């Protein structure tokens, strides 16, 4: 990374942000920038190929600006859509990319259920301790960590797991999880 | 041929998006096919070959030439004959002790053999531009790419461009003067490719040591197919031999020179090419009728940072009969054998290189000569020209008026004259006496029987027909009469018709510029006033059209009416 | 109407050399070049190289100079990649670009790209059976969560409302 | 189309067409643009030709006129083409000018 | 009121007579818009062609 | 109109739409048959005729 | 040579044919027996 990209920014819906791009000491020729909005884990949105100007499939909202060595970004009438994984790059140099928060949206209690090891489980001397963490909002053993997904119904969903031994499953007479959220 | 210095011009262009090179370009590919046309396509040689090595002791000598025999065709249909020929390594491929073997294009594209008779030879041709256009020539020595050039003169038709097409060296090119040029459209961005001008020529000697000889055996009835028979003498590999101390010398100039962009202490190092076909990765140029492809990794290597045997540097060149020129598609051109050995010496005037990139910046820079496209042979000359239509009719105010409706001398010797467009730099009084200097040259010859006196020798066209340059022609000398008689129509409709300068009733109106007659004559050039009147000058052509001249007819004849 | 089309996910042991192939539609495609940029999940994005369809040029990157080839076809109008050596910290998307039409360095189109994974895991691999490679497909007589890596490499996953076919398996 | 003789008219009448406005294109540097006889002032030097207006305008063919004065025919057209009608409309706007 | 190009076709011979620029600017060149020499003004459209 | 030799022409007011379809799913089967050329014929045709 | 193409013929007198013919191929010597298909109106019976 060439440049540098501010590691997140946060905003209320309608409210104009600005995302800048850092330069080096040393950089030469810096007189061109474009703008991508990435979705996580798909391909990248072309927002605006040259300093100010756009495509024709990106809406008016997206504007960019360069005063000296810093080029700015500024959303304005912020939508959910538009939460995405965004780039600024100079010439073949990209940036660490600029993570989004969009404040905000009511939490939701985690749908946790757990279920015992099975009886197919525990007969191959292996433990297996599974509780399921979903419908909780936002994204965050006693007495395996899986990052959480978006559902269709607009909430997130994780899991986690734990190696265990029937013995040690057995010399204890229960188990639980705790789940806290927020 | 007559080139006119301006004084006091100011006329930027750009390299890059100049409009000639892309002619020129369009111009040789439709000239190539205007001339493999007529001659004779082996479409029957696309047969499969049974190859022996030729006759050769293998040290390893991994010779590339193969010794096929064919069941060729003949003058009568239904019989045949078994001929022999001999083709390199890169014409012929594998098809699955002699093995069978098929000719390269065979699977792709047609094949169509060059004409014996005509040359490949580049000659000087000059490019100019129809009657009342103009080109433009930057004359300042330390020219950069882009930008203005405080010195600029006009010409009718450029300076001749040998047409060498040459991938990694720029061949018999035109010298820079004093420090080489580095020419590039952004030298930051590694995509542009970094073009390259000599002061100093360095020569080069390349050879095919081979003494091939040339067997044509009849293929067809009025056809006849050229090919390679026996070598004479010694198996040797094609070789260019370049000095040493001059391509370090040289190369030593580009060094110094790149630092300009970069910084005074960088690690400047040469590379090899980092692939592409058999085209870019080698310096492939024609001679003596064969194509050669030169491996350049003897030349650039090297590793330059800060400040601080006479024998010549030797190049292993491939040489292939079968070739596409300009990577088209379909098409494929078999150049006959050049019988006896042949030799070329030719001037090093540029390269084209390329920026390496990578993530790390200040650390290393390293430079890849490359050969993508055939357009920078042509920017590497057409640079320092540009072309522009000239435009007659600009309006001006002056207190002088209409002659009243109701009623009804020096002899020589007018001082310096600037020659055609010579008073485009001097002020709108001054440039305002030099009217019949543009008028002579707007239609016909600009200079010495430029364009339509030259059009009267017989059989140049005719024979020509459409052919090239035929149509080039036509069009650019009907276009030449349609600008002529454009603006004498405009005239006809707006009174003048036999005028220089002619003043007509119409008033000027304050808003389209609020400067006094002496500002604007005093200390302007008439293309600083084409500028600020442009906004308004369609409305002046509409109302000084029908108001003016229109009104007077109407109201003119009336007066005499009965 | 154009689009760039990539090849498929491909898991490899360290020094398999993959090679990804981008197939271009609706333009010209001898005129514009064709980039490769890779993604990490925790990075962002990084140019490897260009190469353009007439002639073949390519540029390389420092890094991955002796590491990585890219070639094309004309015929096929697709521009290949050959990536040699390849190492466990270099597992990442691939996309494949092009420079839109006003020709600086902007990308206005891409691909849907392609899945590279370095690993040493076998390749043979309700409660879930050990299943690798990733994906699987499950089904109820004919809620679904995420998987989990653990340390042998092997992923396992629930799905609460069986019998989920294994690729590895071909059940 | 372009087969024989269709191209062999294009180039009849265009170089019909750049004769006749070559013409008229000298007329309008030499003023007399709609006047097929125009005097204009500039001086006939004696060297040209020594005969009298009678013996030139009595007895003789265009054709022989025009062999002798075939030698000083390029002068005459630059002196009357901007001395003789370029000079006027310097002095002619001059004479009008503020 | 103006009538256009070849507008006067229809009204009287005095009538018609008052405009004639309108016509004079039509018979060369492009009628309207650029119709025809201002078109064949781009480049290889019709060296190509 | 009272020549039967004249065809008679005849201008719709109101469109008539038509669907037109070749139900056949057929496919391209190109075999080079010379150097640089190639013909397409018809290959395996899928589903019902 | 050809051969009507796969149909139940309850009339379905289809018009299709299957023919294969010796074809010429990239090389002169070498030629190549390819099918294809046509339909009834651009073939013609050779006695
Ligand atoms: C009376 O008037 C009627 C109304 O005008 C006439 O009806 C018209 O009839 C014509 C055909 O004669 C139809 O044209 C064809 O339509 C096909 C279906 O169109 C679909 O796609 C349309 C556009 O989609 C593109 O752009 C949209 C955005 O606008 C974008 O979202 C989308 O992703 C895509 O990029 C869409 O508008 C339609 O609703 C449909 O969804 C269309 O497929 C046809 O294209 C074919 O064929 C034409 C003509 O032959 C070719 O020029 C095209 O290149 C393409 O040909 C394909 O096969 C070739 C074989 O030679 C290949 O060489 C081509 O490369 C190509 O292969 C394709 O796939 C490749 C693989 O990715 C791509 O690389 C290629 O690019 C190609 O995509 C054609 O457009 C009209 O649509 C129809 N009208 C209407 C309103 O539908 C009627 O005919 C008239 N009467 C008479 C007697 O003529
Ligand atoms: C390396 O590559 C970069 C691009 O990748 C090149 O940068 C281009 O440089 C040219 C020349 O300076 C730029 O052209 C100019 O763009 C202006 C518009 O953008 C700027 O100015 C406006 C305000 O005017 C700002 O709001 C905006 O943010 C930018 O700062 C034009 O205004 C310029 O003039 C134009 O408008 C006037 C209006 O009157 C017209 O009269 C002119 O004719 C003209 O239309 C001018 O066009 C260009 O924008 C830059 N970017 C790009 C993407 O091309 C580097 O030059 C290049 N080389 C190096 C660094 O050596
Ligand atoms: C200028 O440009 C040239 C050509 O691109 C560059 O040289 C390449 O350099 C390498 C050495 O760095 C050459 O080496 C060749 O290696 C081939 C395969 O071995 C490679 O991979 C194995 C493992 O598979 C490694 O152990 C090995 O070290 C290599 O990395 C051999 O097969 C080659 O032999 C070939 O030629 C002989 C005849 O000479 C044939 O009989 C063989 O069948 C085979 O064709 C060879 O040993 C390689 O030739 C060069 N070519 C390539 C592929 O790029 C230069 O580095 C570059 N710069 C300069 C300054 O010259
Ligand atoms: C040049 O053309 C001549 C024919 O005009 C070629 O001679 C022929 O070569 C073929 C093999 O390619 C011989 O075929 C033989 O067929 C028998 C079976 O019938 C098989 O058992 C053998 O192994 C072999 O395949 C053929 O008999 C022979 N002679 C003829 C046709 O009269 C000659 O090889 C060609 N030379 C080239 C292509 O370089
Ligand atoms: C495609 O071309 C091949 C030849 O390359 C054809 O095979 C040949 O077919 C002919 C008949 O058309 C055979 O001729 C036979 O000749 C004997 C007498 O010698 C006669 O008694 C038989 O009744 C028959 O006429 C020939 O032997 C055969 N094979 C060869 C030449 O090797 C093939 O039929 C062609 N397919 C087509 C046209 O669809
Ligand atoms: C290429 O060959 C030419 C001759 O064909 C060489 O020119 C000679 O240069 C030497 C001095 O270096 C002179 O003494 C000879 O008289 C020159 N030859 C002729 C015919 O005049 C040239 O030096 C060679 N250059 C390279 C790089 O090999
Ligand atoms: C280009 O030429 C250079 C020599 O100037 C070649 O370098 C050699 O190729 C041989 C294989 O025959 C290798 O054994 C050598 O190691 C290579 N040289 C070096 C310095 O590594 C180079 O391979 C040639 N490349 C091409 C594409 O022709
Ligand atoms: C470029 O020139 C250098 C020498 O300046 C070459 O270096 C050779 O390196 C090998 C070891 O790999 C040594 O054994 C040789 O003795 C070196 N050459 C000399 C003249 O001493 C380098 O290989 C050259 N590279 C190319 C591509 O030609
Ligand atoms: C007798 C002879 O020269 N045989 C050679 C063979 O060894 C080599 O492998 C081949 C390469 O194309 O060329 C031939
Ligand atoms: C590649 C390069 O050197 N470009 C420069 C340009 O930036 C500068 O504005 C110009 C001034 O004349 O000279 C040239
Ligand atoms: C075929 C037909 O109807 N022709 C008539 C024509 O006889 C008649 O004179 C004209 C009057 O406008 O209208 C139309
Ligand atoms: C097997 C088969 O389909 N045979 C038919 C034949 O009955 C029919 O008379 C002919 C008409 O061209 O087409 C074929
Ligand atoms: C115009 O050019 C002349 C040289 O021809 C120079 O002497 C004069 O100072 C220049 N004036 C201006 C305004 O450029
Ligand atoms: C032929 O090449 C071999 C390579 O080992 C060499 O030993 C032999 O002396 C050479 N002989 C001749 C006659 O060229
Ligand atoms: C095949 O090889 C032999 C021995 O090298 C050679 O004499 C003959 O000409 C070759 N070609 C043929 C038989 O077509
Ligand atoms: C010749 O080249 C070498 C590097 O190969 C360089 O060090 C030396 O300075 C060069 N000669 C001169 C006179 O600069
Ligand atoms: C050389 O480098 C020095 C120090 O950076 C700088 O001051 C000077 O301008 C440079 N000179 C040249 C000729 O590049
Ligand atoms: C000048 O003419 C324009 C119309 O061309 C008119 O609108 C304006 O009022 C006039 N006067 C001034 C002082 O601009
Ligand atoms: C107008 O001309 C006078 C005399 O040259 C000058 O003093 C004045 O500044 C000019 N004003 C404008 C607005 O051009
Ligand atoms: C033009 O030149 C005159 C001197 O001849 C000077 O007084 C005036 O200020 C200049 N104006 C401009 C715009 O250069
Ligand atoms: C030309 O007119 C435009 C508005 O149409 C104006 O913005 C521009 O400044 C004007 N330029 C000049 C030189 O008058
Ligand atoms: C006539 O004009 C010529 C120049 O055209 C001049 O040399 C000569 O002296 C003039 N007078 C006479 C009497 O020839
Ligand atoms: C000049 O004209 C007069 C009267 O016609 C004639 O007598 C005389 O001989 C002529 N002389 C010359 C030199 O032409
Ligand atoms: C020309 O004709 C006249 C009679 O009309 C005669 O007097 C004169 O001598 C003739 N001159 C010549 C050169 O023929
Ligand atoms: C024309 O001029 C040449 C000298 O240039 C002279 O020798 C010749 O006699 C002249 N002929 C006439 C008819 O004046
Ligand atoms: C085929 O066609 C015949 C026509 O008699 C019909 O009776 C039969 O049921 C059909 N069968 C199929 C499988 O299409």
């Amino acid at each position: 990374s060439a440049l540098t990209q501010p590691a997140s920014v946060s905003g209320s819906p309608g409210q104009s942000i600005t995302i800048s791009c850092t330069a080096s000491s040393d950089f030469r020729g810096f007189s061109s920038v474009s703008w991508y909005q990435q979705v996580p884990g798909r391909a990248p949105k072309l927002l605006i190929f040259s300093v100010n100007r756009r495509p024709s499939g990106i809406s008016h909202r997206f504007s960019g600006s360069k005063s000296g060595n810093t080029a700015s970004l500024t959303i304005s009438g912020l939508q959910i859509e538009d939460e995405a994984d965004y780039h600024c790059n100079a010439y073949e140099f990209f940036g660490g990319g600029t993570k989004v928060f969009v404040l905000g949206q009511p939490k939701a209690a985690p749908s946790v259920t757990l279920f015992p090891p099975s009886s197919e489980e525990l007969q191959a001397n292996k433990a297996t301790l599974v509780c399921l963490i979903s419908d909780f909002y936002p994204g965050a053993w006693k007495a395996e960590t899986t990052t959480p997904s978006k559902q269709s119904n607009n909430k997130y969903a994780a899991s986690s797991y734990l190696s265990l031994t029937p013995e040690q499953w057995k010399s204890h007479k229960s188990y639980s999880c705790q789940v806290t959220h927020e | 041929p007559q080139e006119i210095h301006l004084e006091n011009v100011t006329e930027e262009f750009n390299m890059w998006k100049n409009n000639m090179v892309e002619q020129m370009h369009t111009d040789i590919i439709s000239l190539w096919d205007q001339s493999l046309k007529p001659c004779v396509k082996l479409t029957p040689l696309c047969v499969t070959l049974q190859c022996t090595n030729v006759t050769n002791n293998i040290t390893d000598m991994r010779g590339e030439l193969k010794n096929c025999s064919f069941n060729m065709t003949t003058e009568l249909r239904d019989k045949k004959q078994k001929v022999y020929s001999l083709f390199y390594r890169l014409d012929v491929v594998q098809i699955n002790s002699n093995k069978e073997y098929r000719l390269i294009n065979c699977n792709t594209s047609a094949i169509t053999q060059a004409c014996p008779k005509v040359s490949f030879e580049p000659i000087p041709i000059h490019y100019c531009a129809p009657a009342g256009f103009a080109i433009l020539k930057c004359k300042d020595k330390k020219f950069n790419g882009t930008g203005p050039c405080p010195s600029v003169s006009t010409v009718q038709c450029t300076h001749g461009i040998k047409p060498v097409v040459s991938t990694q060296l720029l061949l018999n090119g035109s010298l820079a003067e004093e420090e080489v040029m580095i020419r590039s459209e952004n030298i930051t961005n590694n995509a542009k490719n970094i073009l390259v001008q000599f002061n100093t020529p360095v020569q080069i000697n390349c050879t095919r040591p081979n003494n091939n000889t040339r067997k044509s055996i009849r293929i067809g009835p009025g056809q006849a197919f050229y090919a390679t028979g026996d070598i004479i003498g010694d198996i040797r590999q094609a070789h260019c031999n370049v000095s040493k101390a001059t391509w370090n010398e040289t190369l030593g100039k580009v060094v110094k020179q790149l630092r300009k962009h970069f910084g005074n202490n960088t690690i400047i190092r040469f590379a090899n090419s980092s692939g592409g076909d058999l085209e870019v990765t080698t310096h492939s140029f024609n001679c003596g009728g064969e194509f050669f492809y030169c491996n350049t990794s003897g030349l650039f290597n090297s590793t330059w940072i800060s400040n601080t045997s006479n024998d010549s540097i030797t190049l292993p060149c491939r040489i292939k009969q079968i070739i596409n020129m300009w990577q088209r598609i379909g098409q494929a051109m078999y150049a006959p054998p050049i019988q006896g050995v042949i030799r070329c010496v030719s001037n090093i005037t540029g390269l084209i290189l390329t920026r390496d990139g990578g993530s790390t910046n200040s650390t290393t820079e390293t430079f890849r000569p490359g050969g993508g496209d055939m357009r920078d042979n042509w920017r590497s000359e057409l640079y320092k020209y540009k072309v522009v239509k000239i435009e007659p009719l600009g309006v001006a105010p002056t207190r002088a008026k209409r002659r009243v409706v109701g009623g009804g001398s020096a002899v020589g010797i007018g001082a310096v004259f600037l020659g055609f467009l010579g008073a485009a730099g001097s002020t709108m009084g001054a440039a305002s006496m030099t009217l019949t200097v543009q008028a002579r040259n707007l239609l016909s010859g600009i200079v010495q029987q430029q364009s339509n006196l030259l059009r009267a020798p017989e059989a140049q066209q005719h024979l020509l027909k459409l052919t090239v340059w035929g149509i080039k022609q036509l069009q650019a000398r009907v276009l030449a009469v349609e600008r002529y008689l454009r603006d004498q129509q405009l005239l006809g409709i707006w009174g003048c018709s036999g005028k220089l300068i002619c003043t007509t009733n119409v008033p000027w109106n304050s808003s389209w510029s609020n400067r006094n007659l002496s500002e604007i004559w005093d200390n302007m050039t008439w293309l600083q006033w084409d500028k600020e009147i442009s906004n308004y000058t369609q409305i002046i052509y509409g109302l000084l059209e029908e108001s003016q001249n229109q009104q007077e007819k109407n109201e003119q004849d009336l007066l005499a009416l009965d | 109407e154009v689009r760039l089309v990539q090849s498929g996910a491909e898991v490899k042991k360290p020094g398999a050399s993959v090679r990804v192939s981008c197939a271009a539609s609706g333009y010209t495609f001898t005129d514009f070049d064709i980039h490769w940029l890779r993604q990490a999940p925790g990075r962002g994005l990084e140019w490897m190289g260009w190469v353009r369809p007439l002639g073949g040029g390519v540029s390389y990157a420092r890094q991955f100079q002796g590491r990585v080839t890219m070639t094309r076809d004309f015929y096929i109008d697709t521009a290949f990649m050959d990536f040699r050596n390849l190492k466990m910290d270099d597992t990442a998307l691939y996309f494949c670009a092009r420079m839109g039409a006003a020709r600086e360095w902007d990308f206005q189109y891409w691909g849907q790209g392609t899945r590279v994974l370095v690993s040493s895991a076998s390749t043979k691999g309700c409660l879930v059976k050990d299943y690798f490679p990733e994906p699987v497909t499950v089904s109820w007589n004919s809620h679904t969560f995420p998987a989990v890596l653990q340390s042998s490499g092997l992923y396992s996953l629930s799905s609460v409302v069986c019998n989920v076919n294994h690729k590895p398996s071909n059940t």
